[PDB]
């Protein structure tokens, strides 16, 4: 019985492992979305900051 | 391209020349006072910006930012003997009749892409003001779209009704040869 019990127990544990992998990759997706939006925001903010600092430069 | 080698970056290809052109269009500006700007860049590091080549490999440049377009005002940096653009503008003015140069002093129109550096109008006005008499009103006219001024003016011209007789028709060419162009028009 050892054969089949290892078989089905490892199979259901492999199912749990693949579900954990799907959860992990969805976490990767959401983290990547946050990363991309935040880096785009950082880009816009930085370029605007540069425009404004050089504008103060010229103005003074 | 030549001044960036003293920081370690080496661009020799034509593609790399395009990369350096992009660096020039994005990071370079004209310093209102070149000497104290140089001393400031030497003292702090607040002028250093970073640029990312199209394979990663960020590069950071310091006083090159304003040493590149400074050549327009000191063409001796590239071994040329001419004078800066401010001085040739002033000379062209002082070569005109004394009655029109007061109205020329106040209508310096800037055009083309190389006049798009941040702070070029201020430096130009400072230099010409230092050269001209202390009574004239120096006005540098720098539109925000001066990179396409030639094309805009060309469309305005080609749209005028009184211009439709200034074309060089095919028949005039067939009569006169290619020399028609400068000989009459
Ligand atoms: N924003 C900018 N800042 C500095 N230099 C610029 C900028 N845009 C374009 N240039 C420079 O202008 C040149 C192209 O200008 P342009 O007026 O189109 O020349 P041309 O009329 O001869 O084609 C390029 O060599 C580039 O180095």
């Amino acid at each position: 019985q050892l054969v089949e019990e290892e078989l089905d127990r490892a199979q259901e544990r492999l199912a749990t492992a693949l579900q954990k992998l799907e959860e992990a990759e969805k976490a990767a997706d959401e983290s990547e979305r946050g990363m991309k939006v935040i880096e785009s925001r950082a880009q816009k903010d930085e370029e605007k900051m540069e425009i404004q600092e050089i504008q103060l430069k010229e103005a003074k | 391209m030549k001044i960036l080698t003293e920081r370690g970056y080496s661009f020799v290809t034509t593609a790399e020349r395009e990369i350096v052109r992009d660096i020039k269009e994005k990071l370079c500006y004209v310093a209102l006072d070149f000497e104290n700007e140089m001393a400031t860049a030497a003292s702090s590091s607040s002028l250093e910006k970073s640029y990312e080549l199209p394979d990663g490999q960020v590069i950071t440049i310091g006083n090159e930012r304003f040493r590149c377009p400074e050549t327009l005002f000191q063409p001796s940096f590239i071994g040329m003997e001419s004078a800066g653009i401010h001085e040739t503008t002033y000379n062209s003015i002082m070569k005109c009749d004394i009655d029109i140069r007061k109205d020329l002093y106040a209508n310096n129109v800037l055009s083309g892409g190389t006049t798009m550096y941040p702070g070029i109008a201020d430096r130009m006005q400072k230099e010409i003001t230092a050269l001209a008499p202390s009574t004239m009103k120096i006005k540098i006219i720098a539109p925000p779209e001066r990179k396409y001024s030639v094309w805009i003016g060309g469309s305005i011209l080609a749209s005028l009704s009184t211009f439709q007789q200034m074309w060089i028709s095919k028949q005039e060419y067939d009569e006169a040869g290619p020399s028609i162009v400068h000989r009459k028009c």
